């Protein structure tokens, strides 16, 4: 019944900078609040109760002030690793001790150009009948990057699909793989295996490629 | 140390039942709350509601006060959250956690859980293939990738670990993707110094828990 | 559980302290208090004892009571009994009849430590129960300084979290009877939430027992409190 509100709902800001997200309560809840920290795939962990208790083993950066229907949460200089979503959660009803929405803080770091790879099928694949070309550019920043597969110059369209990695922890950097997917007959009537990265940190496109 | 361990994650058919536990351990059972939270992936934490295991006394919030049931058994210490029918929605994970507190303050949640997936489709478990990403001959004193094909599995998830854990630094273990075909597919690779790749075992551990699928693939030249 | 015992036994003083209870807050002068359990049943009797020695020490006792004048009152009895200290409590389900709930402490009592007769120096460590309405599994933690004369504690893992309050340091005194108490507040989130009153008991100040009134968000509730060591 009682409903929480986090803002912003994301927001991006430099290593050693000032952090603040607010949290909302529909009524007025003292000092009974808590932040969590959740980082990719784990569970949350406390930072705060009681609206500015500090719990032990979390860093003094961290600090939690306010009362009544409005909180804040203060980051007071972003760390690599303080990359996640933060929440709220009043624990002032009866039981029942619901969250804020979550609030995703990412590290804004200078433009990194991508190392680029490119990965044939294996063998054994091959065996199966489907081929899978990968292309792997590895520690870029920003997350926007663009792909494109050309096969004897060909541009492929339509059969490769991307995955994006969460910023690292310790450089702040994206991972993104680029899979093309072929029959494996259509793999074995061509030579020329191309994979083409366009990126900010780039000043020309990089082309990575192999023969088979 | 206080730990909750929830059972693993599990595949059911809409309309199915079904019954998720957490253990509880090194801490009294009947002095602490058992919670229960939804989480959508990519998404936030849900209050499902709680139970003392003391007198199995069960709160449920208004979303799911009909549709789950909380109950307990103390002499194994296991709290449990139960389905009488399954839906496609209620695909997600659910952490079961401690409702813990220092005396004179309000509660907070912790420790939690791992976290139990929940997957409801008609589609059957099938276990991965595994196919190494096998480092570049033409590779830079210079910094080598490597990796593997963690491909066509159903359903999530699927974890990935290199030599058993030793190796992390450098390590991406890509999110899975969905296929047309309608099963999933991932790439876990590891950029490492290429002057090792003659001299340095590097072994992808895949385990898909749902189909008993484990696999230790040795990736080399 | 000896419940029954309690209800048609007379005192025996081989029995486990405390041996006997005087019931006086329990029970006006002018009413009468039946209590009822393991199919036995005693009326009570201002001034009359409650053979709290056929009872399980550090544990809660539960009777069905009836309180006339006419009844007026129905509900659960409990008893909480020490060594050398007891009380007793109401949970009521049942007023002018028509169902009403409410809890409150009846009589404390025992062998209360003389303020004038304290240890001199040296600290206490009490361990025991805090119980209140539909929850007798609180944990009570107290300790007292004798050379400091003074004391404070916790309360925890009661089901309802605003009740497992801390009991703020405060200073032993005497009562109009030379009695050792203490008198303090109830602190959550560092928020004044209510009271807590404790008395000594024991020749060698061995128990505390007394009550505390916690404030919170739907209302005021009544704990008992009982500790020993
Ligand atoms: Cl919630």
């Amino acid at each position: 019944d009682i409903v929480m509100t986090q803002s912003p709902s994301s927001l991006s800001a430099s290593v050693g900078d000032r952090v603040t997200i607010t949290c909302r309560a529909s009524q007025s809840i003292s000092v009974s609040l808590n932040w969590y920290q959740q980082k990719p795939g784990k569970a949350p962990k406390v930072l705060i109760y009681a609206a500015s208790r500090l719990q032990s083993g979390i860093p003094s950066r961290f600090s939690g002030s306010g009362s009544g229907s409005h909180f804040t949460l203060t980051i007071s200089s972003l760390q690599p690793e303080d990359f996640a979503t933060y929440y709220c959660q009043e624990t002032y009803s009866d039981l029942m001790y619901t969250f804020g929405q979550g609030t995703k803080v990412e590290i804004k770091r200078t433009v990194a150009a991508p190392s680029v790879f490119i990965f044939p099928p294996s063998d054994e694949q091959l065996k199966s009948g489907t081929a899978s070309v990968v292309c792997l550019l590895n520690n870029f920043y920003p997350r926007e990057a663009k792909v494109q597969w050309k096969v004897d110059n060909a541009l492929q369209s339509g059969n490769s699909q991307e995955s994006v990695t969460e910023q690292d922890s310790k450089d702040s950097t994206y991972s993104l793989s680029s899979t093309l997917t072929l029959s494996k007959a259509d793999y074995e009537k061509h030579k020329v295996y191309a994979c083409e990265v366009t990126h900010q940190g780039l000043s020309s496109p990089v082309t990575k490629s192999f023969n088979r | 140390e206080v730990q909750l361990v929830q059972s693993g994650a599990e595949l059911k058919k809409p309309g199915e039942s079904l019954k998720i536990s957490c253990k509880a351990s090194g801490y009294t059972f009947t002095n602490y709350w058992v919670v229960w939270v939804r989480q959508m992936p990519g998404e936030g934490l849900e209050w499902m509601g709680s139970i003392h295991p003391r007198d199995s006394d069960a709160r449920y919030s208004l979303s799911f006060e009909g549709r789950v049931t909380f109950s307990v058994d103390k002499s194994t210490t296991t709290a449990y959250l139960q389905w009488s029918s399954l839906k496609v929605s209620d695909s997600a994970i659910y952490y079961c956690a401690r409702l813990s507190q220092v005396s004179g303050w309000s509660p907070w949640v912790g420790p939690w859980g791992q976290g139990t997936l929940v997957t409801v489709s008609s589609a059957s478990t099938k276990g991965p293939s595994v196919f190494p990403l096998a480092p570049s001959s033409k590779s830079t004193g210079g910094t080598a990738a490597l990796g593997c094909l963690v491909k066509d599995y159903f359903p999530e998830p699927v974890t990935v670990s290199w030599n058993s854990g030793a190796l992390t630094s450098g390590v991406h273990t890509f999110p899975a993707v969905l296929q047309s075909s309608g099963l999933y597919s991932l790439s876990s690779v590891v950029t490492v110094p290429s002057s090792s790749l003659g001299t340095q075992t590097y072994i992808c551990n895949v385990n898909h828990k749902p189909s008993n699928t484990k696999v230790d693939k040795k990736v080399e030249p | 559980a000896g419940l029954a015992d309690a209800l048609t036994a007379p005192l025996d003083h081989k029995d486990k302290g405390l041996q006997s209870l005087t019931l006086d807050q329990s029970v006006r002068k002018n009413e009468k208090l039946k209590l009822a359990a393991q199919g036995a049943e005693k009326t009570y009797g201002n001034g009359d004892s409650l053979n709290t020695g056929k009872l399980k020490n550090d544990k809660v006792s539960r009777f069905d009571f009836i309180r006339q004048i006419i009844t007026l009152e129905s509900g659960e009895f409990q008893v909480y009994k020490q060594s050398h200290s007891a009380l007793t409590a109401f949970q009521t389900e049942q007023i002018q009849m028509v169902a009403k709930r409410q809890f409150r402490i009846g009589d404390i009592a025992g062998e209360h430590t003389s303020f004038d007769k304290l240890p001199e120096g040296g600290r206490a460590t009490y361990r025991g129960t805090a119980f209140g309405s539909d929850d007798a599994g609180g944990k009570l933690t107290y300790t007292i300084d004798f050379a400091a004369k003074q004391g404070n504690g916790k309360i925890e893992h009661l089901k309802s979290p605003e009740l497992n309050v801390d009991l703020a340091a405060a200073d032993i005194k005497p009562d109009g009877k030379r009695h050792a108490v203490i008198s303090g507040s109830v602190l959550y989130n560092q928020a004044e939430k209510g009271s807590y009153s404790l008395g000594i008991f024991g020749g060698k100040a061995q128990e505390v027992a007394g009550s505390a009134e916690v404030k919170t968000v739907n209302g005021i509730r009544h704990i008992g409190l009982a500790a020993k060591q």
